């Protein structure tokens, strides 16, 4: 009586999908994720802790090129070595929860070469409108 | 549960004072006002008057003053602070004063006056 | 071994002092230093 | 023949009011912003190892 | 809501939140103790004797 | 600088109430001396030279 689509559409609804069906409810994961005499001092830190972590988040993403566009392109290219997969295959086969362990060991160069071609683009960005 | 329990019907004589007793439980004694009614026959319900347990402020009806008298005895122990007695000693006693007298609290809602009486003593029968 | 001129830097106290029943006490002794006692006021 | 109680050697003792009682009284635990609990939905689990439900 | 396709591993006995519920109910076990009554005063001879029976 | 206490001090537990203990100093076990403190001569004063300089 619920229907298979509401559950689908809760928070984790998606865990077992394919990632290209869980790329199409991505809000739900990111909105239950800042919100929601002894015992205030230990929900307060709880809830300083949620919201660090969210601005370190947002942080990682706005020194990137996306500050809320919660589906960000960007100019780095996939080094095949990565993952030596095809296109079809991932986003059709797998889970998130399989690909980050395919992608535990390759990352923190990611994210490095995403913040170099970041500061690549705001100095040509610069340039560009400093010659008009 | 919210109780309340009065005193036995009592016979008296004319000029004399009744006291009759009305011990409250189920809740916090301190915050409710307790109200005092009467029950004469072929004349239908009297208020009597009210007292505010915290203090003991209390006000009576205008046609009894001189005559009627109220007070409370509070519960002092960090282990039953939610029983309480209330009194009403109705003195100068005439014989058109046999009635039914009733001690009521009223309810606990947010759009609850003071004179929707909720919870109601048994009653007691005075016949002077 | 005491000499007049000298002074102890120790004292040995003993004192009443109650016990895990309320009823009852014990005579019990210590030593202490000249600096922590004062002389309230033969005995 | 003289008593005394049992713990007065090693630790002076609290009575428990008796206003407040000891029955239990249901406790959910709620997992915080940012964190997640999950249920083993399985019958034949014998809380080890790979639950699929 | 149940989640799909999803294998999980679980692990009573090197779980969390058993070891912090043990705690958090010792240390209010405690904190509804603090307004109640010491029996320091009651630390006493006693002068004991059967009960009529 | 070597600083020492040369008596040997003895506790003694001297209970107070329930679950109340006072530390004591039992018998000196030995010869009742004068506690002290050591620095060597020559390297004092070599920094109080320093220090003048
Ligand atoms: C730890 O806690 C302990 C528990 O309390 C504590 O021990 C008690 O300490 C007090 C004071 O130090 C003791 O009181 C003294 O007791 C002496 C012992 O006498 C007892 O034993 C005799 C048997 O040997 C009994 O016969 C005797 O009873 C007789 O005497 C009574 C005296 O009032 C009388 O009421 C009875 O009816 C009976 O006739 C008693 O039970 C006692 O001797 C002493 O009195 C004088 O004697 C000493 C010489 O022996 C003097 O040095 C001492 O100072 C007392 O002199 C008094 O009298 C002089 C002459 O009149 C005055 O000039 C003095 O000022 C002084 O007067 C004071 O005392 C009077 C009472 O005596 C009083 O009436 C005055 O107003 C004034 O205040 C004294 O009574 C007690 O016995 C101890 N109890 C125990 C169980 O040991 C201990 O001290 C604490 N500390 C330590 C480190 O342990
Ligand atoms: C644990 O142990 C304690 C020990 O102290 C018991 O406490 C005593 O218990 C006895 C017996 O249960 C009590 O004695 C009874 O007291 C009654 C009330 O006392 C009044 O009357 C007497 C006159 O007898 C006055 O002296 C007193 O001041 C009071 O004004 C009496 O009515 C009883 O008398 C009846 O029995 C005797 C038996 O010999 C008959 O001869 C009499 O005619 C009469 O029928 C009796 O004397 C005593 O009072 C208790 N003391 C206290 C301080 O309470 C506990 O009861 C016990 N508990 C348990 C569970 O075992
Ligand atoms: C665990 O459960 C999940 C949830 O059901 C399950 O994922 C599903 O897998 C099937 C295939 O195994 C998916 O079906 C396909 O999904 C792709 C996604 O783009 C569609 O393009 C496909 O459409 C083709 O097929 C249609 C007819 O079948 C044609 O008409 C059409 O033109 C296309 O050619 C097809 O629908 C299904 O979408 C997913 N569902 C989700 C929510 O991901 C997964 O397989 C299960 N895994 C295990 C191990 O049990
Ligand atoms: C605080 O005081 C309490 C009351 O005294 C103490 O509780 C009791 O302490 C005794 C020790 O003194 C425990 O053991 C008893 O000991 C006597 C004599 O011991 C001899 O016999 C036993 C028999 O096995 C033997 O093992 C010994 O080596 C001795 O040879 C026995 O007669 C008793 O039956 C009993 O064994 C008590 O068990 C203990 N009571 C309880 C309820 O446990 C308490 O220890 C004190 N605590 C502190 C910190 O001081
Ligand atoms: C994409 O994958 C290729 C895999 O062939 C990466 O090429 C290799 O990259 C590593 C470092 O990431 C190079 O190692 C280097 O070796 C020199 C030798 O002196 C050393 O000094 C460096 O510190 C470093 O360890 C390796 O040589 C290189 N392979 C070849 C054949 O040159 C490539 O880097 C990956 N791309 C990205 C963006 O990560
Ligand atoms: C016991 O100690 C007392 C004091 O605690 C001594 O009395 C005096 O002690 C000081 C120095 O401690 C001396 O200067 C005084 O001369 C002492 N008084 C007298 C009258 O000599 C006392 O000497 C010590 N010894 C004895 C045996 O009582
Ligand atoms: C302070 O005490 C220390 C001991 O811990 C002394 O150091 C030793 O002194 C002896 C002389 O008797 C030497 O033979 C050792 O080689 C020393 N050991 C070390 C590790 O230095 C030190 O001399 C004392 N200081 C003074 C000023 O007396
Ligand atoms: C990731 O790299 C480590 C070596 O740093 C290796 O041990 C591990 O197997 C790699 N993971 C995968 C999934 O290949």
């Amino acid at each position: 009586a619920v229907g298979i689509g509401a559950v689908f559409l809760g928070f984790l609804g998606a865990a077992g999908s394919t990632m290209g069906a869980a790329s199409m409810t991505l809000t739900v994961q990111a909105r239950n994720l800042l919100s929601g005499t002894v015992w205030g001092i230990k929900q307060l830190q709880a809830r300083v802790l949620a919201v660090e972590r969210y601005l370190r988040d947002q942080q990682l993403l706005g020194i990137w090129g996306c500050s809320g566009k919660l589906i960000c392109c960007t100019n780095v290219p996939w080094n095949s070595s990565w993952s030596n997969r095809n296109l079809s295959e991932i986003w059709d086969n797998m889970t998130w929860l399989q690909w980050d362990k395919e992608i535990s060991n390759y990352t923190q160069i990611i994210y490095g070469l995403l913040e170099e071609s970041q500061n690549q683009q705001e100095k040509n960005e610069q340039d560009l409108l400093a010659l008009d | 549960q919210v109780q309340l329990v009065q005193s036995g019907a009592v016979i008296k004589t004319p000029g004399s004072s009744v006291k009759i007793s009305c011990r409250a439980s189920g809740y916090n004694f301190r915050d409710y006002s307790i109200h005092w009614v009467r029950l004469i026959p072929d004349k239908g319900f009297e208020w009597i008057g009210w007292i505010k347990p915290l203090w003991g402020a209390v006000s009576y009806a205008r046609q009894l003053q001189g005559r009627v008298s109220m007070t409370r005895q509070l519960s002092q122990d960090p282990d039953d602070p939610d029983w309480g007695v209330a009194y009403m000693e109705f003195s100068g006693l005439t014989p058109a004063d046999t009635a039914e007298y009733f001690c009521v609290r009223r309810g606990s809602c947010d759009y609850c006056g003071d004179f929707p009486w909720q919870y109601w003593g048994q009653g007691t029968v005075v016949v002077v | 071994n005491i000499t007049d001129d000298m002074r102890g830097e120790l004292k040995n106290c003993s004192f009443n002092m109650t016990t895990e029943l309320r009823d009852k006490k014990q005579k019990v002794y210590s030593l202490f230093y000249r600096l922590d006692v004062v002389q309230i006021n033969s005995n | 023949k003289e008593y005394r109680l049992i713990n007065c050697n090693t630790s002076a003792c609290t009575q428990a009011c008796p206003k407040v009682s000891f029955e239990p009284i249901p406790i959910h635990y709620c997992a915080p912003a940012g964190f997640a609990i999950l249920k083993c939905k399985d019958k034949k689990f014998n809380g080890t190892g790979p639950c699929p439900s | 809501i149940h989640l799909e396709n999803v294998t999980e591993e679980f692990n009573m006995w090197k779980n969390n939140m058993v070891e912090q519920m043990h705690t958090d109910i010792i240390s209010l076990w405690d904190q509804s103790l603090k307004p109640c009554v010491k029996l320091t005063p009651l630390c006493v001879t006693l002068q004991c004797t059967n009960v009529t029976n | 600088i070597n600083c020492t206490r040369p008596n040997n001090n003895t506790r003694k537990s001297i209970r107070i109430g329930p679950g109340q203990a006072f530390y004591a100093t039992g018998d000196i076990i030995g010869d009742i001396r004068q506690a002290h403190c050591n620095v060597s001569k020559a390297t004092w004063n070599e920094t109080l030279g320093k220090v003048v300089k």
